Order: C-alpha cells, then structure tokens, then sequence
C-alpha cells in the first residue's frame, strides 16, 4: 500500500529500492555516520596544506 | 571493471549499474560514483541494451 | 446405565468412525486392514448377485468377559476421504470383473452349454490375482450372465487366459473386440488387434462471478503490455528487434484438487505428549465430544501437506506484481468471512471434524491471519479484473481463540512476502513446492494451453493441520529471506514459457507439416495418455524446464495438431532458450 | 497434566499484600472433597473446571 | 516399447503358485500406482458416468502408410443398481490369548 | 544480412534481451541461464537446525 | 497486558495423593519487607534495557514503525546477558516506548544500535539529549560515554 520501493525498516531487507516522490516524511539518522568518517580520515590527513 | 548478473549479492553488483550509468556516459547528464547512499540503483534510461 | 426410549442421538463423520476406532482398539484392530476393502465392495455391487464374500459368524465370547491383553500390531488408520472410498470400492469391482471374465469366458467356447463346468469351480483358485488389493474374500454365485457387459482394462500385467489374452496377442482379436465391446463401434478400419491402457476419464465444469470497488492505489513503473528489444548476434555484427507479449488471453479453466487419503505412525498406544499437551489447554473432567482414538489421530497422523492452503500465497503474491504497478482498481470478493469462532471451551475437540484447526495469539498477528483467511475464500478476482486470473477449489480452515480476533485486506510491498513467508516459519517448509511448482511457469502455460482445451488440471491433494494452542518448535528457521522472484521482476516467470511454447512447437517438425498427411487425416501420434515417463511429448517437456508435478498430459496431442494449422499460415512466437534437438534449428548448424 | 505457576504466583502476590502491609482478616468460601480413592474423589472428578 | 508386453497363461496346464511380499498399506499402493502414473482418475469414477479413451495399435509388421496406425475407443459406463445378498458362513477365529 | 555475414551466416549462438523503457527495476536480462535450475541458491537461504 | 508466565491451572494430581515426592534442589527465597519489590523493581529496570534495544533500532524508518516491531513476536529478543531473566515472555501492543529514558544497570555485551551509541559513536551527544529528559547540562560535553 506503500510506492515506491517500500521496506520494513532496519531488519529484513530485500532487493535494492529505486527513487520517487514521498509518500511519509523521512528524517531520523542512519548508522553509517561512523563510516562517514572514513571520508574525512583520508582526505583531512592525506592532504597538501597540512 | 565488469560484471554478470544474479549472484549472491552483497555489494558487487552495485558496481555493475553505477558503471553501466558511467559507461553509457553519452545519453546521460548525471556522473556519480563516490558519493553513494545504499539506496542506490538509479535508472539505466537507454543503457541497458 | 443407558437409556432407550427418551434419548436421541444426533452424528456427523467423526463420532461414526471414532465409535468404530474405539470399539476396534478393544479387540480385531488388524481386522481394519481387511475391514476398509469389503465395504467399499458393498455399497457399489457390480456385476455380483447374492455374494458370500466375507464370512465371519459374529460369535463374541470376549467381549463379554473383558481384561483381555490387548494384542500389539500394525495399524490400517484408513481414512474414508469423502469420495475416495467409493473410488475405491469401484476398482475393486472393476478389478473383479477381470478376474471373473478370465475364468467365466475361456469355458464358454461350447456351443451347447455353459453351466456343469462353470458351476463346477466353487474353489478360489481364481481369486488369486496380480498386481492391486484383493483381500480374503469370495464370490460363489449361482447367476452366469456375465457375457452382458465388456472388459475394462486397469491391470496391465501378467497371468491371463483364453479371452482375456485374444486382444493383446492372437488376430483373432478383431472378432473378440467387436464382441466385447458393445454401444460403441469404429472396428471397420483397423487391422490386427492391441490393447492399451490409457486412461484419461472425461467427465467438464465451471463457473463464477462478483463485483468489488473499494479504492487503494500503488506507486511504480508501468506494467502490462512491456516490449522487449531481443538482441541476436552470431559473429562480430548484430542484428535486434522489439516485441511485444500480454498476459491477459484466455478465461476461466482452473484446477479440481484430487482427493486422496491420510496416514500414520504404526503402532497401537497413544503417544505421552500429545496427550499431555492436550490436556494443557481445556479444563474438562471427562472427554467433551466423547471420543479418545479421534483426538490423538488428526495430530498423530498427519505431519503436514501444504499445497493447496499454500499455493493462493505465492499466487496473489505474483498477482501482487501486476497491480503494485499499477493499481488502479480493486474488488474483494462478498465471502470475507473467516470461519472464526469466538470464545469457545470444549468445541475444539468436537471441531475436528471441519478439515483444520488454527491457533490464534501463537506466532499469529493480525496481519498474518487474514492470509490463511483469504484463501478460503475463492481464489482470483482480485486487484486485476483479467491477466492472471483462473479458479481453485480450497480447503476449510478455522482459527480459535477465546479472546484474539482480527480482519485485514490490504497489503504492503516488500512486506507482503515476508508475511506470507511468517505462516510458514512456524509450522514446517512445504510452500517452497507450490512456490516452484505451480509458482513458476505453468500458470502461463496453461494459460497459453488455453487455445485448444480447456478445464482439466490437478495435483497436490488439499488440507492441513498442525495445531491446538502451542507448537512444539524443535526445527527449521529461515531469519534472513529474500529471492528474485518476490522483487518486481516476474516475467522470470512470463517469458520462461514462451520458451515451453517453442518446445511444445517443437514436436511437431518431427510430427507432420503437409507432406506428412493434414491434421485430421494422419492421426499417428503417440502421445499423452495421463502418464509422463515413456510418452515422448512430455519427455521433451521433462527434459529440462518444469519436470515431474503436473497433470498437462491430455491437451497436448490437441496442441501440436492446432499448432501445425496455425504454422502452416504466417504465425509463430519467439527464438532460441536452452535447446537441442536435431530435425528443426535449436541451435545452428 | 501437572503445571502451576501462576497457582503459586496469586499466593506470592498475597504474600507481599498482607506482609509489608499489616494483617489482614478474612472470610473462608469453598466447597470441599473428602477423601483420596473413595466415592467423593470418584464423584469429585465430574464436571469440568 | 509399451507395446512390447509380458505373456501368460492359466487354466488348461496347472499354473505355479504366487505370493506378494508384505504391503503394510492398502490404500497407500493404491493411490501411488496412480500418482506416479500421472492420470488424475479415480476421482473421476466417482461420478455415475465415465468415459475411458483407450488407443490400438498395429504391431510386428513394419508398417506402411493407411493413415491409420492406431485406433480409438471411447467406452461409456454408468452405474447400475441391484439387490445385494450378504450370507454369513463359519471361517477361522482370531488368537484371543488370556 | 548473408552478405555482411560472409564467411559465418545464419549461426545464432546466443540471444541478449533488455527493456525499451526505463523504470524501476533495470532488467539486463540474460538471467534465463538460471531459470532452468529453477532454484539453484534462492530455496535453501540460511536454513539451520 | 503482559503475557508473562503461561500456566493453565490444569491440577488433576493433587485430587490423587499418594503420589512419589521429587527430590531436587531447594530456592528458598526469603522475600524480606524492603528487598522483594526491590528485586522487581530491578527486573522492570532490566526490562526495559532489553526492550528498549529491539524498539528503537528499528526506528529509524521515518514513516511508521508498526509493521515490523509487530512482527518481532519471536523471543530472541528475551534472551539477554547478566542479570535474573526466567522462562516468561512479554507480547504487548501498545508500543509507546519512546517516552522514558535507558536506565543502565547492565555493564556487558549484547546491545544494539542505539543502546550502543552511547558507549563508541559521537552522535551519542545527540542521542543522549533525545534519551534523557527533565534533565540538562549538554552543551558543554564534548564526545560521548555512559558510566
């Protein structure tokens, strides 16, 4: 009752979604954050100013 | 890189539709591979033949 | 002390065979065996007149005199389905008359008289026979007007005699046919004589219806009505082309469900858990329903068959596919009632006499129910009004619960599968099967076998059951699933029968195409007869795609003969999936 | 057939109500079997609940 | 090759003596020489009125071309009704060990 | 199409498929190779006593 | 309307007496005036740590957070770490679990993204301010560690 490409949550993922408009709002913060450090781990470190 | 499809898939094929968008560079405006959400598999428009 | 004249009694089926099952654990429990086979032969009586098949003078001394030790031996636990026990019963006397024609025919070549030889074998050197049951009977008549009807062929195996044999071997068998078939004619044309055993029955159926509405819606895409940019290439060059295929053809047909018997772990005491978990859920001093045998039975005997309660799942799941796409429309059947009952103490025990009985607030949410409640109702007419659409008959479920209750229509995508998935995680993995089977590409199939016939297909028997309150849990998980099949991507299953069109097309190159006589002139065929193995057409079918659970068969003689009028003209279908056969271009050469 | 739990558990739960809290004086209403294997207990087990 | 069968025979010589191993069910055999077999009949019988196709064939001599190596039979059969007579007659007893 | 073929004509050896339109899922569709084995990896996922 | 301990009062064995006594193991739990509703007190508190790590990691969905926090009927959930657990259960259907705050008793492994994002990841700062309410003091902190 939900388009398009719906899932449950965190647990029980599927196939890989597409994108369309909204359907509900969706706000609340994803866990890979700590693996956004990797992004700046390596450039801030490895970098020509420093 | 290059790719065949239906196989235990975890993050490999991924590779596939993000080169494939690349690949088919001269029908398509957008270019992106470093910044990628897991929500990830845009459209392959007239790629895919 | 009962009572006989204030008192009536009022039964259905259960408290019948339970007073049987009962009244059997007593004493002659073995006798059950025999006991199944001569009933059968009593109801219908063909061909028989004034039999004394069973004899047993009812002297019972022991009953009387009780604490008698009960004898340990293996049990029948035949169980009477509602039409298959008279199916029975007409083979039994199908059988017999094989039997009677061998002995009765070979003695009548006198032209004078048939009575003093004929009366004459009162030993049962005749009732020894070959392949099906024949229990210990008898048969000493006294009418001989047995030359009337004809014989019918069931048993295709050795120790015949005289009549019997003269149609398979000797020539002669033009002018025994003529005689031992009557009300129907054709013996004109043919020359020499062979009888075969092909047993398709035409009745077818159916149917329904419704409606518905409601609305829702759903957212995606579009769906229904997709074009497809086949791509062939042989050396360096290419060549490509698009096509076009829709899934909404053809109406109605659908499948009957065969009925068949339930079985048993043989041995006579009652097993420790399933009465002491019985006991865990009601409160009663003595048995409500009255009955102890029945009871243990339905748990004991029948571990699980889920094929006909399953199968609508992975069906409007598929079905589900089409209308997620794009939903528009949507009817829900009148039928949205669910056999549950509400508050109910003792009658669980008395209800086993509907096919199944559910627990509810056990591994069963309010999502999860109205799945097995759905199927009840009739199958089709829903999301779609045409495309995937067809008839089943279904099974009786109930769910029970003295408090727990709740009604759902809607589905969500991406959770759908996972909650039809959920049902099956308790109870045991049958679904995979109908999921696979009646799942992939024979829904398609039989809608493409449509064109020419239409209305006779089954497999996979009907109900099932599990439980009373609690399951006991002690095997398989499955905590992470996900398949192709479930993600928007079913012509999976689409186009993998437009490849078993070709294959179907392929019979007839070897067959006939105007330089072999014209449908309707030739008429060589030598395929379907209901079986699969040693048949040809459907040994191509079983070579590799959909093998081995299907009954397919009858309608394919018609196809390949309807196929050829429609190749002869400008019409055709697709190229090239996974062949190799010679006399016709698989592969090239 | 031989499990209580949630027997013991009212008890438990009228242990801590009249514990910490002071005495409490109550009333007595029951109905009553005799005996072990006589006809009272042959006639007890009648009826259910 | 379904066509190639066995032979037989029976009253006028004295046949030899056969016994089957043991089938622990009935009803089990019964429906697994008609599963396997693939035809959905039996089910079919129920109803009063059933057609059974049966085919013929021209065997041995290598045969030329009539139009017409095999036949077809449709044979119809209905259900008919007369009086049973059961009788009872003395047989062997059961064990009965006290 | 013989005469830009030459030397090899007339030979299919394999067969590629794809979508005219673009939308939800991409479907390269040469997955058919594992529609005979029907359910290679998909029926037995992580099932474990 | 918790559904804890499931035991049908099915007592057909204390009308028949005469029947042999088991020998095992004694509890011979003394519920002293002050520390048997301590010890309840303490399992409604653990309680919550176990029930407050399946509820909120699978939160994060935006929209609802029904159809799969209603499909967790399964006990893997009360299987935890340190402290009392017994052979009950828990299936409810109110869910609104967002309101109180995590009280940390148990110190071991086992937890889940937002019980665990207080310990290692710095959205804990964040977190923290979302899982304590009533009470303030924030802005200075820098990183993020429950003790």
């Amino acid at each position: 009752m939900a388009a398009p490409v719906l899932y449950g949550g965190a647990g029980g993922t599927a196939t890989g979604p597409g994108d369309m408009r909204r359907s509900l709002m969706h706000e609340k913060k994803q866990v890979f954050a700590e693996l956004r450090r990797e992004a700046q781990a390596l450039r801030v470190a490895k970098e020509a100013r420093g | 890189g290059r790719l065949v499809e239906g196989t235990s898939l975890d993050l490999f094929p991924p590779q596939l539709s993000s080169e494939e968008f690349s690949t088919c560079s001269e029908a398509t405006l957008a270019w992106r591979n470093a910044p990628s959400s897991l929500g990830v598999r845009p459209f392959a428009q007239e790629d895919s033949r | 002390r009962q009572i006989q004249p204030g008192s009536a009694v009022t039964l259905n089926p259960g408290l019948v065979y339970s007073s049987i099952l009962t009244y059997a654990m007593d004493t002659s429990c073995t006798d059950l065996l025999q006991e199944a086979q001569i009933i059968a032969c009593s109801l219908q009586e063909n061909r028989y007149f004034s039999r004394i098949g069973l004899p047993t003078v009812v002297s019972l001394y022991d009953l009387m005199v009780p604490a008698f030790i009960a004898q340990n031996s293996a049990l029948e636990g035949a169980r009477l389905s509602g039409d298959l026990s008279k199916a029975v019963g007409r083979v039994h006397q199908m059988l017999g008359m094989v039997a009677a024609k061998d002995i009765i025919s070979a003695t009548h070549m006198q032209s004078r008289t048939g009575f003093d030889p004929s009366h004459g074998i009162r030993q049962y050197l005749n009732s020894n026979s070959r392949l099906v049951t024949q229990m210990a009977s008898k048969l000493t008549g006294i009418g001989l007007f047995d030359a009337t009807p004809q014989m019918r062929i069931f048993s295709e195996m050795d120790t015949a005699d005289y009549a019997d044999m003269l149609h398979l071997t000797i020539f002669e068998g033009l002018w025994l046919v003529q005689d031992a078939s009557v009300c129907t004619d054709n013996g004109p044309i043919s020359f020499l004589v062979n009888g075969e055993k092909l047993l398709s029955a035409d009745r077818a159926g159916y149917d329904v219806l419704v409606e518905e509405l409601t609305l829702a819606n759903i957212r995606i895409e579009h769906h229904k009505m997709p074009t497809g940019a086949f791509t062939t290439r042989w050396v360096a060059a290419k060549r490509d082309s698009a096509l076009r295929l829709t899934p909404r053809s053809r109406t109605a047909h659908r499948v009957d469900m065969v009925r068949e018997c339930d079985f048993n772990p043989t041995m006579n005491l009652k097993a420790a858990g399933p009465k002491a978990r019985l006991r865990g859920s009601g409160v009663k001093s003595r048995r409500r329903v009255s009955e102890v045998p029945l009871a243990h039975v339905f748990r004991s005997p029948p571990r699980r068959e889920s094929t006909t309660t399953t199968d609508d799942s992975p069906r409007w799941l598929t079905r589900e596919g089409p209308q997620l796409t794009r939903r528009v429309p949507i009817i829900d059947e009148p039928p949205a009632y669910e056999s549950g009952r509400s508050s109910s103490p003792v009658t669980s025990s008395i209800s086993e006499g509907t096919s199944q009985h559910e627990e509810e607030m056990g591994l069963f949410d309010a999502e999860e129910l109205p799945m097995q409640q759905t199927v009840i109702a009739t199958e089709a007419r829903r999301r779609l009004g045409r495309g995937t659409l067809e008839r089943i008959q279904e099974a009786a479920l109930e769910g029970q619960v003295a408090q727990g209750e709740v009604t759902a229509e809607k589905n969500r995508r991406i959770e759908a599968m996972l909650s039809a998935r959920d049902p099956q995680f308790t109870g045991r993995e049958q679904i995979t099967k109908m999921l696979s089977d009646g799942g992939l590409g024979v829904r398609e199939r039989e809608e493409w076998l449509e064109l020419v016939d239409k209305t006779v297909g089954v497999k996979g028997l009907k109900e099932v059951r599990s439980i009373d309150g609690i399951r006991r849990h002690l095997e398989e998980y499955g905590e992470r699933e996900g398949f192709a099949v479930v993600r928007t991507l079913l012509s999976g299953n689409s186009k993998h029968v437009r490849r078993i069109n070709q294959l179907i097309r392929e019979s007839n190159p070897s067959a006939f195409e105007t330089e072999a006589s014209r449908m309707r002139r030739l008429r060589a065929d030598w395929d379907g007869d209901a079986g699969s193995a040693p048949v040809n057409a459907l040994h191509f079918v079983g070579n590799s795609p959909g093998w081995k659970r299907w009954l397919e068969n009858n309608n394919i003689p018609s196809d390949i003969q309807v196929a050829g009028k429609k190749r002869m003209c400008s019409y055709l279908a697709e190229v090239l999936s996974h062949g190799n056969l010679k006399l016709s271009d698989a592969t090239k050469l | 057939g031989q499990s209580k739990l949630t027997r013991l558990v009212k008890g438990f739960l009228i242990l801590l109500e009249m514990a910490e809290r002071k005495e409490v004086d109550f009333h007595v209403g029951n109905h009553i079997h005799v005996t072990y294997a006589i006809a009272p207990v042959c006639d007890s087990y009648d009826l259910p609940g | 090759k379904m066509s190639v069968w066995d032979p037989s025979t029976r009253e006028g010589a004295r046949g030899y003596r056969e016994k089957v191993v043991r089938f622990g069910r009935q009803i089990a055999s019964l429906l697994q020489y008609f599963e396997n077999m693939h035809s959905p009949a039996l089910d079919i019988i129920a109803c009063d009125k059933f057609l059974l196709k049966y085919q013929i064939y021209g065997d041995i001599d290598r045969d030329p071309a009539f139009g017409e190596n095999t036949m077809t039979a449709e044979v119809p059969v209905v259900w008919d009704k007369c009086e049973v007579e059961v009788k009872l007659y003395a047989g062997p007893l059961q064990k009965l060990m006290s | 199409w013989l005469v830009m073929a030459a030397t090899c004509g007339g030979g299919s050896f394999g067969i590629g498929k794809l979508k005219s339109l673009c939308k939800e899922f991409s479907v390269p569709k040469e997955l058919r190779d594992a529609l005979r084995v029907k359910y290679g990896l998909f029926g037995g996922k992580d099932s474990l006593e």
